[PDB]
């Protein structure tokens, strides 16, 4: 029970902080949206009324 | 308990924590401004009489 028993939590906090400041400064470069089309047809068997 | 595993775990944890606390964030981007090269006017044709 000393300062050596606080290393794992220290690493957790350090990891979270590094993940945050690695993204605050990263540049924002937006991409161009493409591949948009109507390709969601639905199949099945017809009714074919008899008479 | 084996006393040769605790030392290895402590080594790994210390080394990882210290490798995490050395990396720094620094950028050198420029500004969105332009250069604004020189230019001159040009006159259009005109007709004159009196």
């Amino acid at each position: 029970m000393a300062s050596t028993t606080r290393l794992v939590n220290d690493r957790k906090q350090l990891e979270q902080q590094v993940k945050d400041d690695a993204r605050i400064l990263a540049d924002a470069r937006g991409l161009n949206i493409t591949t948009v089309a109507n390709d969601s047809a639905t199949g099945g068997q017809a009714i074919r009324n008899v008479g | 308990p084996n006393d040769e595993a605790t030392i290895k775990a402590l080594d790994n944890v210390i080394k990882q924590i210290e490798a995490l606390s050395v990396i720094v964030n620094r950028s050198e981007k420029a500004d969105d401004a332009q250069i604004l090269g020189p230019n001159t006017y040009k006159q259009l044709l005109e007709h004159l009489f009196s």
